[PDB]
């Protein structure tokens, strides 16, 4: 009950206009989900944005009014967000929070000198299969796109345990991660582990096998 | 317009025991009804959550541990009975007037025994030397103190161009860390060399702790 | 359309959960916070209900505290009785009837007509508050 389905990634260059959004479970706007926008640099920041409310009109925060705004799509239950004239002093997540409980899972925007690149998703297998002791570390590594994020999920997520994906360093102008999985020693290799890379930003989507 | 400040930044207590994370109000919030600042929970990679709504008063849902108190300026959160999963940032915000002000921030960190690496060591894979490049991959897996520095061997030289280090959040489960090292070199850099080491260095150990592989076509 | 628009209106000072003294497009005038039904901490009868203070403390703060104060005419008659002009009072664009009603601080009420712009909507809030067990639901 009560859900806030948000846009996805958005490279943006500087200067050229995206709406956000928040299509919303659990109910469909009028009595209100009073929004309330939130914004969060990369690093840590919450940076309250502003409201808008059921009787329509909406209220920004002093700081940055003009050249954001929300709007109302209610029968297609949303709100929306638009940041014109976008400057890199705009890239983080927003959310969207309803005025009485839920938060959305945020939405990324990046502003760069634009192009897109997408990773370049190798596989990494012990180096010797020599195994034997109860269980084996695989990984993969996800080399070199932009922006952010990537999204790697084992086996569809079947694998959610000794799942570690490590933080993006921003590599020259690129990005880099990586993700281990504890498989039993078991299964590997006879039973078949694919590190599955989905890379929003630049429509890509990977799949390799260890 | 009010500007909240909680402190300590980090906050790091053994599991178990109380943590207090204090935020301090410029200008005064309360009245006959009010005290209002609320509380909000963020683990990493996710959203924040709701925690208290007027100071006291623990939302839905979120457990008895959690505790807000406070008066005038000074409001702080509690959650004494500590456990794994309280690792996240926690803020305040203040609803007293708008703009609504939001919380610097204050990490908690959970402390436990010392845990220790389980290292782990990757060469390139074929695809990869393929494209010319050799990124040549360690692992450090569920150590405790996120104090840990990794070397680059190779063939006994140490190489230091190209290390990209990075760490995991402190862990909701059992409360480790764990870490990727990266090196980077040319297939031909690579090619030549034969031996590769990567020993971890970390609090649990008299000496490093390593692991290596001869290279192979 | 031609429904409604607020206009604002200056505080000058409130007085108790559903009474609010606000300096309203030329002189001052007394107004009623519409359909709500909240406690009273004045009266030679009853005293001072549980939730009765509190409840205006809510209001008090609302307004006392907004940077923009819009009123809102009901289709019904901004002379209430006691002169006290009826209106739906908005504190930066919230309703401050609402709100009440939300924090389980006066329950919906005294329906008439055609007041009623705002029926369904103090009412899903104070369900709401009533499937929570909040302040004056406990």
């Amino acid at each position: 009950d009560v859900q806030l389905q948000e846009s996805g990634p958005g490279l943006v260059k500087p200067s050229q206009s995206l709406s956000l959004t928040c299509t919303v479970t659990g109910y469909s706007i009028t009595s209100d989900y009073a929004w309330n926008w939130i914004r969060q640099f990369p690093g840590n920041k919450l940076e309250w944005m502003g409201y808008i409310t059921y009787s329509g009109t909406t209220s920004y925060n002093p700081s940055l009014k003009s050249r954001i705004s929300i709007s109302r799509d209610t029968s297609k239950n949303q709100f929306f967000m638009q940041l014109n004239s976008v400057t890199t002093e705009d890239t983080g997540t927003f959310y969207c929070t309803r005025g009485n409980g839920d938060w959305g899972q945020g939405t990324t925007l990046t502003v760069s000198s634009a192009k897109t690149t997408p990773p370049s998703v190798y596989p990494l297998a012990p180096g010797s299969a020599a195994q034997t002791n109860s269980m084996v570390t695989l990984g993969c590594l996800v080399k070199g796109y932009f922006p952010e994020p990537v999204t790697v999920t084992w086996n569809s997520g079947s694998l959610s345990s000794g799942v570690h994906t490590f933080p993006a360093v921003l590599q020259s102008d690129l990005y880099t991660l990586s993700s281990s999985v504890t498989v039993p020693s078991s299964p590997r290799p006879s039973e078949t582990v694919t590190c599955n890379v989905a890379h929003p930003a630049s429509s890509t989507k990977v799949d390799k096998k260890i | 317009d009010i500007v909240l400040t909680q402190s300590p930044s980090s906050l790091a207590v053994s599991l178990g025991q109380r943590a207090t994370i204090s935020c301090r109000a410029s200008q005064s919030v309360s009245t006959s009804s009010f005290r209002y600042m609320h509380w909000y929970q963020q683990k990493p990679g996710q959203p924040p959550r709701l925690l208290i709504k007027y100071a006291s008063n623990l939302e839905s849902g979120v457990p008895a541990r959690f505790s807000g108190s406070g008066s005038g300026t000074d409001f702080t959160l509690n959650i004494h009975p500590v456990e794994e999963e309280d690792t996240a940032t926690y803020y305040c915000q203040h609803s007293w007037e708008i703009p609504y002000t939001f919380g610097g921030g204050t990490k908690l960190e959970i402390k436990r025994a010392d845990a220790a690496p389980t290292v782990s060591i990757f060469p390139p894979s074929s695809e990869q030397l393929t494209s010319g490049g050799a990124s040549v991959v360690c692992f450090l897996n569920n150590f405790y103190p996120k104090d840990i520095n990794v070397k680059w061997k190779i063939d006994g030289s140490e190489r230091q161009n190209g290390v990209l280090n990075s760490w995991t959040d402190q862990d909701s489960k059992d409360s480790t860390y764990s870490m990727s090292s990266t090196l980077t070199l040319t297939k031909d850099e690579y090619e030549r060399h034969n031996s590769y080491t990567c020993e971890a260095t970390h609090k649990t150990s008299t000496s490093p702790i390593v692991k290596s592989f001869n290279r192979n076509e | 359309t031609k429904k409604l628009h607020k206009e604002p209106a200056t505080l000058i000072k409130a007085i108790d959960g559903d009474t609010v003294k606000l300096m309203y497009k030329g002189q001052p005038m007394t107004f009623r916070l519409l359909l709500v039904d909240t406690p009273e901490t004045k009266h030679p009868k009853k005293g001072v209900e549980k939730y009765g203070p509190e409840a205006s403390a809510f209001t008090k703060k609302m307004v006392e505290n907004a940077k923009k104060i819009e009123v809102e005419f009901d289709k019904g008659q901004r002379t209430d009785k006691y002169g006290r002009g009826l209106a739906y009072i908005y504190a930066d664009g919230k309703m401050v009837n609402e709100a009440l009603v939300r924090q389980g601080l006066a329950k919906v009420a005294y329906v008439y007509k055609p007041n009623n712009t705002h029926e369904q909507h103090l009412r899903k809030s104070e369900a709401q508050a009533k499937k929570e067990k909040l302040n004056i639901w406990s």
